[PDB]
C-alpha cells in the first residue's frame, strides 16, 4: 500500500 | 428499487443460509411455503406466480447431503429447485479439489445461475457471499466463484461473511494451507470481508446467554441477527440510511485491507432482561468491549482505523452522539492520527426480531459494530507461522500437487501474506 | 410579483424539504390534498410565491425532489404530504453515491442532471418574475454534496442574474457521521464560493444543545431539527408572502450581507424558543427577542461568535411591534457590544418588520450573522483534510471515479486561502 | 425606580429564601401560582422592586436559586410555592462543597461562578434602576460562605457603584453545628470585610432564645427561626414598596449606618414579639416597641449590647403613628441609656416611618444596630480558630484544594485588625 | 442526582449486606422481588425495566456457599446475577492467600463489574465496603480492592464497616496477622472507617434487648439500622442534610486517624418501651455511656475529638441543641483542647421502620453517633502485643511465607502499627 506517498505534502 | 443477491457455499454457507433465510421469513411475515398469510421486501424475495414470494439465493456445493437436508427440511417448498445446486464428491478439505479439479466442473453451471437469476433485477447492488475459509469446497469455490464474478461484473460490490480459523479450536490439519490459499487469491477480488469466530461465538454463548451446550444452531442464530441487522437498512426505513456501497467507502482506507470484525449487542437470556434496561449509550459501550468482539483477538493490541454502527428499533440520534462521544474521549480505545473522524452511523426503525424457541430475549432496540483495526495482523501472523510449520517439511504437499497446484504457488502465497502483514505495521504507526 | 423554485438533493435535503413544505401549507391553510381551506385572503394574496394554481382549486408546489436513491422520497409519497406534490418533479436514480463525492459528481450526478434541468427550465418557465433559487443539502454525503454542487454550477451558468440560496448542513465539530466526511466537505466548498450567493450553515450539534438545553427535549429526534430548520426558513422569506412596515426581499439581504464576493457565509438563529413548561414565565418583547438572538448559545452553528468580529447582522421581525423599540434595541446592542463589530462598517445591522405573525405566536424574529469567527470551522475541516491527504487515506475511492489529486490540492490551496483572507479582514 | 435581585446560597439560604418569598407573596396578595389577587393598589403600586412582570397578570419573583447539591432546592421545587420561581433560577452543582470552605470556593465554586453570574447579569439587564444586592446565606457552611464569598468578590468587581447587603447565619457562640466552623468564618470575614457594603448577623441561638422566652413555642423548628428572620428582611425595604411619611432606601440606611468602611455589621431586631395568649392584656404603642426594641433579650445577635457602645442605630416604624410620639421615644432612650452610645456622635438614632402595617397588624418597628460588642464574637471566633490551627487540625482538607498555610495567617491578622479597630473606636 | 455504591465482601459482609438490603427495600416499600406494590432511593435502587429497581450492589467472596445461599433466598429476583461474583476456594484465614495468590484471580473481574456500575451513575460520590478483619478473604481482598479503587479513582470517598477483633471472644487463632497486615495496607486508603464489635452486640443484645440467643440476625439487623440512620440524610431530605463527604471533613482531623465508633439510641425491647416516655435528651444522654458503645472499649479512658449525631423522625432542633449542650458542660467526658467546636449535627423527617420478626420496639426518635476517640488506641496496643507473643516463635508464619508473602512485610506492618500508636498518644496531649 501507497501510504508514504504523500507524506511529503506541504 | 435496490436488490440483493445471496450467495451460500459449503456446509458452513449452507447452514448459516438456512438460518438466515428462516429469520427472513420470520421478519417479514412469510409463512414457510412461499405465502404471506396475510412492501420493501423485494430486496430479497421476487414475486412469482399468485402471492408467491421466492428468494434470491444460490445454494452451492459439491457434496449433496447438506443440500438434501435443505430439500426435505421445513422450508422445502420455498427455494427455486434450480437455486439448489450439488456435486457428487466434496473437495475433501482440499483447496486444489475445489478450486482446480472438481469447481470447475460445476463453476459454469453456477455462474448460468446466477445470470439468470441477476438479470431480473433492476437495482442490483451487490452480492452476498457465505462461506468458510478451512474447507475446501468454501475456499477454493469460493476463490474461483469471486474470481469469476469480478471479471463479469467488476463494479457491483461483493460481500463476504467467512468463518475465520480459531486460534486453537480446529476441526481440519490442512487448515493453514487452505485459508492462505484462498486469503492470498480473494485479497484482490473482494470489497468487504466480515470475519468472525467459532470460540468468540461459543464464549460468548456461555459467557452471556448463559448457555452450556451451543449447537451450531445457536452460531448460525447468532450470525443471521448480524446479517439482517446489516441489510435492515435496505429492507425498511429509517432516520438515516445506509446501503452496501457506503459500507465499502467508510470501512475501507486501502484496497488491501478490507477484513472488519463483526460484533453484536446487546446479546443477554431471557432472565437477565428484566435487572437490565437496555439503553443506547450502554449497548454503544458494550459494543467495544474485547469481550465481545466476535473474533479472538484484541482490540487494545491495535489501533482502530474506521468504525461503524448500526442501531435499530427505539433510538434518538443525539443519544447516538453523545454516546460516541463519550466513546471517543476515552483512551482505552485507541483511533489512527491519520482518521480524525473514524465514525459511520445508522439508525433504522424496526426492532430485532426473536425468533420463536430461540436464546435472545426481546428487546426494543440493538447495536451491529464492525471494526477496521490492526489487531487482526497478530491472527495473520498466527497463521502464517502454522504455514510455515507445515511446509518447512513439505507435510501434505503431495495432496495439492495432485490435483495441478504447483508448489511454487505455496511460496507466492506466502510471500504476498508476509506483504499484507507488513502492510498493516505500516499503517499503525502514527506520523 | 417575485416567485422562488425550491430544489430539494439528499435524505437530509429531502427530509428537511418535507417538513418545510408541513410548514408552509399549514402556513397558508393548505390541507394535504392541496385544497385550500384558510381564512385570511392574505393566504392566498401571494400564495404564487411557492404554490402553482391548477384547474379545479387545488395548489401545486413549486418544488423539485431529486435524490439518487428511491428510498427517502418512496418514504415521502407514501407517507403524509405526498400527494400535494405533482409526481412529475420525483427524480430517482438507482445507483446512489455511497457517501463518495466523486460518485455523485461525475458519474451519477452527469446521468441524472440532464432530466433535473429539464424539470427546472420546465417549472420555471412558468414563473412570471423569478426571483431566485432555493437548495437543501448537506455538505458530508455523496448525493448531497456532489450533486448540489453540479446543479448550482449548471443553475449559475443558466441563469447568472438570478439569486441561489443554500442551506447547508456543514459538519460537526465534535461527533461525524461519515468517516470520509472532511473529504467530500473541502471538495464541495471549493465549487461553492464561487458559485452561490448566499449559504447559511447550520450544524447537527448547535441544533442538539438547542433542543436539549433550551427546549428541554428529553429525545430530540431529527423531525425536531427539521422543524427548526424549517422555521428558519420560512422566517427568511417571510417579506414576500406578507405585507409589512418594512420590506427585505431576498436581494436586499444578499446586498446587505456580501461585502466581499468570497463572504457569503452566515449565521442563522430564531426566536423566541422555549418550552411548555417555562412560557408562562416570561413575557415576549422586542428586548427579549434581541437578546436572545445574540446569544452564542442560540447560534445554529457550532461556532462561538466571541472568538470574532461581526461583518453584518440581520434581524428580520415578524408580528406588530414599534419601530422606535426595534431601533434602540439595535443601537443598545451595537454599543454594548462594541468590541464585536469591525470598525471599518458602521451601522453593521440591518432590519426587517412583517406584520403578519407566525400562526399562533405573538411575535417572532429571525437572526442572520456574518462573522468572521466561522474561520474557525474552516480551518478545522482543512486541518482534518491535510491529515488524511498526507497518508492517501481513501483516496482510491475517489481516484477511481475520474478525479486526480490535483484536485484535491486545489480545494486544500482554495480553502486555505479563503482562511486567510476571513483572518485579514478581522 | 429602585429594584432589587436576590440570591441565595446553600441549604440556609435557600430555607430563608423560600419563607421570605412565601411572606413577600403573601405580603403583596398573589397566590402560589403566582396570579395577583390582591385587594390594594398600593400591592401593584410598587411590586416591580422584586417582581417582574410575565405575560397574563403573572408575576416572577426576581430571585436565584445557587447551590452545589440539589436536595434542598429540588425540596424547594417540589414543594408549596414551588411554581412561582422560574426554572431557570435554579443552579445546582453535583459534587457538594461538604463544609469545606476551600472546596466551594476554589473547585466546585470556580465551576459554578460563570453560569450563576450569567443568570445574575441576564436578570440585572431586566432591571430599569437597579438599586442593589441582597444575599442570604451562613458563614459556617461550605457551599454558602464559599460560593457566596465568591459571587460577592465577583459582582463587586462588575458593579462597584451598586449595593450589597448580605444577611449572615453567623456560628453560635454556645453549641456549635459544625466542627470546621471556625476556619470557614474567617475565611468569609476576610473577604466580606472588603467587598459588601453592610452585613446583617444573626444567630440561631438568639433565635431559639426568642421563640423560647417570649413567643412561649414549645417546639421551635427552623420554620418559625426562617419566618421572623424573613419578617425582619421584609421590615428593612418596606419603604422601597409603600409610601410613608418618612421613608429611607438602602442607600441611605448604609450612609447612615457606617462611620467606617471596615465597620458594617449590625445586629437586627423586631418589634412586637407576643404569645397568642399574652396579646390580650399588653398595650401596643409607640413606647411599648422602643422599649421592646433597645431590649438585651431581644436582639437576633447572641451578643449584648451592654458590654459595648452603640455606633449609630436605625429604627424603621411601619403603620400608623405620630412623629410626636416617635421622637419623644427616641430622645427618651438617648437620654436615660446614654451610658451606651459614643460621644463622638451626636443623634445615634435615623428613623423612618412606612404609612403601611405590615399585614394585618397595627404598628410594628425594626432595629438596626451598629453596636462595638460584635467584637465579643470576633474575639471568639479568633481564639477557637487560633486553637485549632497551632495543631493543624483538619488543615490537609483545606490545603488539598489549593491553598496554603499563608491564606490562614493573613485571614487570622486582617481579622484580628478589625478586632483591633472595633476595640480602638469604643 | 447524589449516587453510592455498596460494595460487600466476604461471609460477614455479605450477611450484614443481606440485612441490610431486606431494610433498605421495607423502608421504600419494594417487594422482594423488585417490584412496587404503589422517590429519592435512586441513590441506591436503579431503575429498569417496566417498574423494576435493582440494587448498586456488588458480593464478592472466595467461597460460593454463603453467595448460593443469598442466591436461593427470598430476594434471589432482587439483585442482578451478574453482582454477585464468587470464587472456587476461599482464603482459608490467610491474608496471603486472599490478597496475592487468590484475589488477584478475581480483581480484575471485580474491578470490571465495578467500573460498569460506577458509569451508570451521574453524581457517584463514594463507595461503601462491609468486610470482617479477621478473615482472610474479607482482609486480603478488601485491601487489594481498596488499593486499586484508589488508584483508579482517587477523589471519590470509601467509606469502610468493618467488624474490629473483639477483646475477648475469638473465632481464629491467627486473627493478629490478618489485622495488622489489612491494617497497614489500608491504613492510607480509606477516608474513614466505622466500626462494631460482636462482643460489644452481644453484651448490648443481653443487657437492652433481654435476648439470651442472639443469632447472627440480631447482630446484623442491628448493624442495618446503624447504616440506614447513616444514608437516611441521603435517601430522604430533612431540616439538617449531610452528605458523605461532611462526615470525613468533620470526624477525621488528620489522614492517618480516621476509626470512629458507632452507637445507636434507643436500644430498647417492646415490654420496657411502654414504661419510657423516649424524649430527644433523654436519648442523646444514653448514646454516651460505655455500656452503650458497640466497640468494647472505655471512651472515659480517652479524649472525644470530634462528634457526629444523626437524628430522625419527631425532633425539634433546640431540644437537640439543649441536649448538646448539657452533654458539653458534664465534666465526666473529656474533649481535646484543640477541638473547641466538636460536634455535627444532623435532622432528618423519616423516623425508623421496624422490620417485622425484628427484636426492636416502634419509636418516633432515633440518634446515630460516631465519635473519633483516642480510647481506641487500647485496642490497637492490645492487638499489637497479640501479634508479638505470636511473632517471636515464628508460629503460623509459614502459611503466610509459603504463598509469596515476604517476611519483611511483616517487621514493616508491626512498625507502622507502632507510629499509629504513637500517633494517637501524640494528639490525646493537650497543651
Ligand atoms: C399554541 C401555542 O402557541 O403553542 C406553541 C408552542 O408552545 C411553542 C413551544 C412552539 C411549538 O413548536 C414545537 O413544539 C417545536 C418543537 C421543536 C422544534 C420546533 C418547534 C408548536 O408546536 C408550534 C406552533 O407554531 C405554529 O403553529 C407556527 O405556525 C409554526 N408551525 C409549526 O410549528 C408547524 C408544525 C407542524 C405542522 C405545521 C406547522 C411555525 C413556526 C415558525 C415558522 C413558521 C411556522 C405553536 C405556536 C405552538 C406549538 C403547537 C406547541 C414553537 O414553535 C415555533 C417553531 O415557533 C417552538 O418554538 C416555539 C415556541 C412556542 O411557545
Ligand atoms: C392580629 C394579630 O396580632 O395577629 C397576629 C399575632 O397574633 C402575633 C402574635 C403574630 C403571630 O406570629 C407568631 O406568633 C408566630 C411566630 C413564628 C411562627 C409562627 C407564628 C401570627 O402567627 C402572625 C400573623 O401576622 C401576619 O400575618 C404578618 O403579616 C406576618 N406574616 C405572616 O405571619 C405570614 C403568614 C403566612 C404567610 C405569609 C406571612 C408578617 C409580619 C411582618 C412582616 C411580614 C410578614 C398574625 C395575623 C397573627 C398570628 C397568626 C398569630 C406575630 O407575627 C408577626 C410576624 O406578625 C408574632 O409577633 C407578631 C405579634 C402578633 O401579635
Ligand atoms: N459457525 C459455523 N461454522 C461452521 C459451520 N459448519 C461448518 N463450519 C466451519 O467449517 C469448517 C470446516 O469446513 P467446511 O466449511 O465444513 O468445509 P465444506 O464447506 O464442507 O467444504 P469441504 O471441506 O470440501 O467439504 C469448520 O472449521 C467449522 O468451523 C456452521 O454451521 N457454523
Ligand atoms: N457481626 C457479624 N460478624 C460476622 C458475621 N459473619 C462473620 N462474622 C465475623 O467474621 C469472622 C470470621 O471471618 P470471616 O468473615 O468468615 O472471613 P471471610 O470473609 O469469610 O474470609 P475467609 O477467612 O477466607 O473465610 C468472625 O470472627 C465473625 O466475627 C456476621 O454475620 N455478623
Ligand atoms: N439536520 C438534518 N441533518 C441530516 C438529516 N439527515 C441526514 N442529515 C445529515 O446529512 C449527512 C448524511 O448525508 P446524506 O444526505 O444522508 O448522504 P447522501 O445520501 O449521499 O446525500 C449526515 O452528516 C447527517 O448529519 C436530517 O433529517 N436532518
Ligand atoms: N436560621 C437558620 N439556619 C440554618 C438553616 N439551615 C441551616 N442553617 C445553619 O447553617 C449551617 C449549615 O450550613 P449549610 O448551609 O447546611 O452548609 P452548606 O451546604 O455548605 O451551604 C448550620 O450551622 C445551621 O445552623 C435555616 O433554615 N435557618
Ligand atoms: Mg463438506
Ligand atoms: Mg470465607
Amino acid at each position: 500500500c501507497g501510504s508514504k506517498d504523500n507524506i511529503k505534502h506541504v | 428499487m435496490r436488490e440483493c443477491i445471496s450467495i451460500h457455499v459449503g456446509q458452513a454457507g449452507v447452514q448459516i443460509g438456512n438460518a438466515c433465510w428462516e429469520l427472513y421469513c420470520l421478519e417479514h411475515g412469510i409463512q414457510p411455503d412461499g405465502q404471506m398469510p396475510s412492501d420493501s421486501f423485494n430486496t430479497f424475495f421476487s414475486e412469482t406466480g399468485a402471492g408467491k414470494h421466492v428468494p434470491r439465493a444460490v445454494f452451492v456445493d459439491l457434496e449433496p447431503t447438506v443440500i438434501d437436508e435443505v430439500r426435505t427440511g421445513t422450508y422445502r417448498q420455498l427455494f427455486h429447485p434450480e437455486q439448489l445446486i450439488t456435486g457428487k464428491e466434496d473437495a475433501a478439505n482440499n483447496y486444489a479439489r475445489g478450486h482446480y479439479t472438481i469447481g470447475k466442473e460445476i463453476i459454469d453451471l453456477v455462474l448460468d445461475r446466477i445470470r439468470k437469476l441477476a438479470d431480473q433485477c433492476t437495482g442490483l447492488q451487490g452480492f452476498l457471499v457465505f462461506h468458510s475459509f478451512g474447507g475446501g469446497t468454501g475456499s477454493g469455490f469460493t476463490s474461483l466463484l469471486m474470481e469469476r464474478l469480478s471479471v463479469d461484473y467488476g463494479k457491483k460490490s461483493k460481500l463476504e461473511f467467512s468463518i475465520y480459523p480459531a486460534p486453537q479450536v480446529s476441526t481440519a490439519v490442512v487448515e493453514p494451507y487452505n485459508s492462505i490459499l484462498t486469503t492470498h487469491t480473494t485479497l484482490e477480488h473482494s470489497d468487504c470481508a466480515f470475519m468472525v469466530d467459532n470460540e468468540a461465538i461459543y464464549d460468548i454463548c456461555r459467557r452471556n446467554l448463559d448457555i452450556e451446550r451451543p449447537t451450531y444452531t445457536n452460531l448460525n442464530r447468532l450470525i443471521s441477527q448480524i446479517v439482517s441487522s446489516i441489510t435492515a437498512s435496505l429492507r425498511f426505513d429509517g432516520a438515516l440510511n445506509v446501503d452496501l456501497t457506503e459500507f465499502q467507502t467508510n470501512l475501507v482506507p486501502y484496497p488491501r485491507i478490507h477484513f472488519p470484525l463483526a460484533t453484536y449487542a446487546p446479546v443477554i437470556s431471557a432472565e437477565k432482561a428484566y435487572h437490565e434496561q437496555l439503553s443506547v449509550a450502554e449497548i454503544t459501550n458494550a459494543c467495544f468491549e474485547p469481550a465481545n468482539q466476535m473474533v479472538k483477538c484484541d482490540p487494545r493490541h491495535g489501533k482502530y482505523m474506521a468504525c461503524c454502527l448500526l442501531y435499530r428499533g427505539d433510538v434518538v440520534p443525539k443519544d447516538v452522539n453523545a454516546a460516541i462521544a463519550t466513546i471517543k474521549t476515552k483512551r482505552s480505545i485507541q483511533f489512527v492520527d491519520w482518521c480524525p473522524t473514524g465514525f459511520k452511523v445508522g439508525i433504522n426503525y424496526q426492532p430485532p426480531t426473536v425468533v420463536p424457541g430461540g436464546d435472545l430475549a426481546k428487546v426494543q432496540r440493538a447495536v451491529c459494530m464492525l471494526s477496521n483495526t490492526t489487531a487482526i495482523a497478530e491472527a495473520w501472523a498466527r497463521l502464517d507461522h502454522k504455514f510455515d510449520l507445515m511446509y518447512a517439511k513439505r507435510a501434505f504437499v503431495h495432496w495439492y500437487v495432485g490435483e495441478g497446484m504447483e508448489e511454487g504457488e505455496f511460496s507466492e502465497a506466502r510471500e504476498d501474506m508476509a506483504a499484507l502483514e507488513k502492510d498493516y505495521e505500516e499503517v499503525g504507526v502514527d506520523s | 410579483m417575485r416567485e422562488i423554485v425550491h430544489i430539494q438533493a439528499g435524505q437530509c435535503g429531502n427530509q428537511i424539504g418535507a417538513k418545510f413544505w408541513e410548514v408552509i401549507s399549514d402556513e397558508h391553510g393548505i390541507d394535504p390534498t392541496g385544497s385550500y381551506h384558510g381564512d385570511s385572503d392574505l393566504q392566498l394574496e401571494r400564495i404564487n410565491v411557492y404554490y402553482n394554481e391548477a384547474a379545479g382549486n387545488k395548489y401545486v408546489p413549486r418544488a423539485i425532489l431529486v435524490d439518487l436513491e428511491p428510498g427517502t422520497m418512496d418514504s415521502v409519497r407514501s407517507g403524509p404530504f405526498g400527494q400535494i406534490f405533482r409526481p412529475d418533479n420525483f427524480v430517482f436514480g438507482q445507483s446512489g453515491a455511497g457517501n463518495n463525492w466523486a460518485k455523485g459528481h461525475y458519474t451519477e450526478g452527469a446521468e441524472l442532471v440532464d432530466s433535473v434541468l429539464d424539470v427546472v427550465r420546465k417549472e420555471s418557465e412558468s414563473c412570471d418574475c423569478l426571483q431566485g433559487f432555493q437548495l437543501t443539502h448537506s455538505l458530508g454525503g455523496g448525493t448531497g454534496s456532489g450533486m448540489g454542487t453540479l446543479l448550482i454550477s449548471k443553475i449559475r451558468e443558466e441563469y447568472p442574474d438570478r439569486i441561489m440560496n443554500t442551506f447547508s448542513v456543514v459538519p460537526s465539530p465534535k461527533v461525524s457521521d461519515t468517516v470520509v466526511e472532511p473529504y467530500n466537505a473541502t471538495l464541495s466548498v471549493h465549487q461553492l464560493v464561487e458559485n452561490t450567493d448566499e449559504t447559511y450553515c447550520i450544524d447537527n450539534e448547535a441544533l442538539y444543545d438547542i433542543c436539549f438545553r433550551t427546549l428541554k427535549l428529553t429525545t430530540p429526534t431529527y423531525g425536531d431539527l427539521n422543524h427548526l430548520v424549517s422555521a428558519t426558513m420560512s422566517g427568511v422569506t417571510t417579506c414576500l408572502r406578507f405585507p409589512g412596515q418594512l420590506n427585505a426581499d431576498l436581494r436586499k439581504l444578499a446586498v446587505n450581507m456580501v461585502p466581499f464576493p468570497r463572504l457569503h457565509f452566515f449565521m442563522p438563529g430564531f426566536a423566541p424558543l422555549t418550552s411548555r413548561g417555562s412560557q408562562q414565565y416570561r413575557a415576549l418583547t422586542v428586548p427579549e427577542l434581541t437578546q436572545q438572538m445574540f446569544d452564542a448559545k442560540n447560534m445554529m452553528a457550532a461556532c462561538d461568535p466571541r472568538h470574532g468580529r461581526y461583518l453584518t447582522v440581520a434581524a428580520v421581525f415578524r408580528g406588530r411591534m414599534s419601530m422606535k423599540e426595534v431601533d434602540e434595541q439595535m443601537l443598545n446592542v451595537q454599543n454594548k457590544n462594541s468590541s464585536y463589530f469591525v470598525e471599518w462598517i458602521p451601522n453593521n445591522v440591518k432590519t426587517a418588520v412583517c406584520d403578519i405573525p407566525p400562526r399562533g405566536l405573538k411575535m417572532s424574529a429571525t437572526f442572520i450573522g456574518n462573522s468572521t469567527a466561522i474561520q474557525e470551522l474552516f480551518k478545522r475541516i482543512s486541518e482534518q483534510f491535510t491529515a488524511m491527504f498526507r497518508r492517501k487515506a481513501f483516496l482510491h475511492w475517489y481516484t477511481g471515479e475520474g478525479m486526480d489529486e490535483m484536485e484535491f490540492t486545489e480545494a486544500e490551496s482554495n480553502m486555505n486561502d479563503l482562511v486567510s483572507e476571513y483572518q485579514q479582514y478581522q
